[PDB]
């Protein structure tokens, strides 16, 4: 899964 | 609710607390007590917020993940039926998660967002607005689901346009919220390419500004940098 | 119960989905389901029940140790008073933890325990016992605390008696019953020369008993062997 | 803290 914040 | 009788800045307390036990279910019962007590948040305690509340859907996400497979497995041709037990599962960890993030948007829409008028507070809840609506269109299936999808992208477009007024281009949180949305293009969207530009402008742009910064700004802003770095990676 | 409705194969089967899930909560609750409708468990069933509360009080007592560390600070000579919110949340858990463990030992006393007549149940279903009055131990400070301890002592005594008469020493039910009341006296006994004898002895008459075994009943014993020396390691 | 199962 890609990155997220 | 029960934190009513609970003073907000003891709320505040019990959910660093909570953090440091890693009871994030708890954290966020405490950051929804003190935003019910009706006083806007400092840049703090919002990031308390967004901290338990990712923790707490990020858990059920992963969950429904691991739910969904199996039960797209079971409905192969070839599986034997397990009968019901799979989807009523993963139904009640959906409708948990669906009820996490209708709370998180409740609170955003009552009253958080109408009185954020500085633009880091204001992009920040529009970020977690397109945020809460992104995890419910993950799982959103039926007449609403274009409709989610549109109210996450609304909510992430007016953080933009506020976020590239307002901020410079290595503002974390404009840099957080960049990735977010790109992400939510190729994931949701299915707008890959719209995904990979938004990216690599937002890297690009922000490379450009890093000279501005003291030595811990840079880092701040660097590393949400690698992370859109990261992803355009995984994309190309 | 709010399983009530549901049926024991399904409060299996979604146990088991629970935990590849990692929802240690819900497996829990399905498989406390599991056991009120009042059949005896199967070997996988135990070790469903067992895996699930394990790790639902195991989080809550690191939970607990990071608050109760947080509070013990708070109370060194040269602390700044911060009220009364470290303990009240430390308590907050540490009933929350209590309450787990009335509900399992509640399970055993009604009515596993007296309906295990074979040693496997048996002495498992003791073992746990004696892991959950253990867990009250940690927390205990009050008039209660010896009686708590005594409880521990004795359930673990009674799963031992029986290990001894009816089971080889490398099975490996026997050997984390003896793993963990030799934690027991080194924890909570304050009995570490008892917790030492226990785990060499009990290591040393498994080694003598591998021969007889299988490869695959090998690796099974072996590796709660480990656990024992790895205990010894640290205590010497 | 030491191993318990
Ligand atoms: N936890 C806590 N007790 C606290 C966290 C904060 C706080 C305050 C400002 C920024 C952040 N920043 C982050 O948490 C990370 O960056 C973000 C960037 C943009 C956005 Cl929109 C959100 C997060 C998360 C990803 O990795 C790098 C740091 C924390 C104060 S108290
Ligand atoms: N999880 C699940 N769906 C299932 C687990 C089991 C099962 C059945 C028998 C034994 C075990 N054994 C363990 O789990 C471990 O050994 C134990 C030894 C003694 C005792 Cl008393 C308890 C555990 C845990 C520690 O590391 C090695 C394995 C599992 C069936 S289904």
């Amino acid at each position: 899964f890609p990155a997220t914040v | 609710g029960a934190m009513g009788s609970m003073e907000r800045a003891s709320l505040i307390q019990k959910a660093k607390l909570a953090e440091q036990a890693e009871r994030y279910e708890d954290m966020a019962a405490f950051m929804k007590g003190a935003v019910e007590k009706g006083e806007e948040l400092s840049c703090e305690e919002r990031n308390l917020l967004s901290v338990a509340y990712k923790n707490v859907v990020g858990g059920q996400r992963a969950a429904w993940r691991v739910l969904s497979s199996i039960e797209q497995k079971s409905n192969e041709e070839g599986s034997e039926e397990k009968g019901p037990e799979v989807r009523e599962y993963r139904e009640k960890v959906e409708t948990e998660l669906q009820g996490v993030c209708d709370t998180v948007l409740g609170l955003l829409d009552s009253h958080l967002i109408k009185e954020a008028g500085d633009a880091e507070s204001r992009v920040f809840y529009l970020k977690m607005k397109g945020d809460y609506y992104r995890y419910l269109a993950e799982v959103a299936t039926g007449d609403d689901k274009k409709r989610i999808i549109d109210s996450a992208r609304s909510a992430y477009q007016e953080a933009m346009d506020i976020s590239k007024k307002e901020m410079p281009p290595t503002n974390p949180i404009r840099l957080g919220l960049a990735l977010n949305f790109s992400v939510f293009h190729y994931e949701i969207a299915n707008s890959p390419e719209e995904a990979i530009s938004l990216a690599k402008t937002t890297f690009d742009e922000a490379m450009a500004d890093l000279h501005t910064l003291s030595e811990d700004s840079y880092k701040d802003s660097t590393l949400i940098m690698q992370l859109l770095r990261d992803n355009l990676t995984l994309w190309t």
